[PDB]
């Protein structure tokens, strides 16, 4: 709401979504933290979910 | 046996002692134990995998994560311990970091 | 028999293969207490109830000491 972000197309913007990896003793807050597109579509066939790991490392780094 | 002297026997492993000696620490471990017998949270070993290879990521002995790639895999080659998800969770929570 | 103690070589190959994923992750265990912690996870037990405990443990002998 406060950035432009809101006005974007509704598509890109829902598959935006949050995630965080899973908790554990001892991890830091800035590493699980990450963004993941999601794809229920048939669209997976191009963004994959073993793909969608690779982007996971991506966005990690 | 039964899990209620098999718990005393794990405090006579963890300690030193006899179990005359000392009867506080298997107090707390039957105050702790006891009530629950049964998980109530999320049941996958494969999930904990990879929260075991996650983990070894994260204190860089990232050639060890290729170890446990073997070492799960030795464990189903066996194949002859009911539960193995219990004590992945168990060895995952006891973990250190000396990096 | 042979093949009843051939059941005795698969149940310490398996001690000993959770023994390296124990010192992997640098826990305190050793064989004899793991021979203990399996022997607890087939009848079905909370692993969150045995950290704890293992915890204290490792916490009240250098207290008791």
């Amino acid at each position: 709401r406060a950035t432009n972000a809101q006005f974007d197309s509704p598509e890109i913007l829902r598959r935006l979504d949050v995630r965080l990896l899973e908790v554990s003793p001892g991890d830091t807050g800035w590493d699980v933290f990450s963004l993941d597109y999601h794809v229920d579509g048939p669209i997976a066939t191009v963004f994959t979910r073993e793909c969608m790991s690779h982007y996971l490392r991506v966005f990690n780094f | 046996k039964s899990p209620n002297v098999l718990l005393q026997n794990l405090c006579c492993r963890i300690l030193g002692r006899s179990e005359a000696d000392v009867a506080q620490q298997f107090q707390y471990a039957v105050r702790v134990i006891g009530s629950n017998f049964a998980p109530t949270v999320e049941r996958d070993e494969f999930l904990v995998a990879e929260k075991i290879k996650k983990e070894l990521i994260r204190q860089r002995r990232e050639a060890d994560a290729a170890l446990f790639s073997e070492l799960h895999r030795k464990l189903h080659s066996q194949g002859v311990l009911k539960n193995k998800w219990s004590i992945l969770y168990l060895l995952l929570s006891l973990s250190e970091d000396p990096r | 028999a042979a093949a009843a103690a051939a059941n005795l070589n698969a149940v310490r190959e398996t001690m000993d293969v959770l023994l390296e994923i124990s010192r992997i992750l640098n826990t305190g265990l050793d064989m004899e207490t793991l021979s203990i912690c399996v022997r607890l996870c087939e009848q079905g037990i909370n692993p969150e109830a045995l950290s704890s405990v293992i915890k204290e443990l490792r916490k009240a002998t250098e207290a008791l000491k």
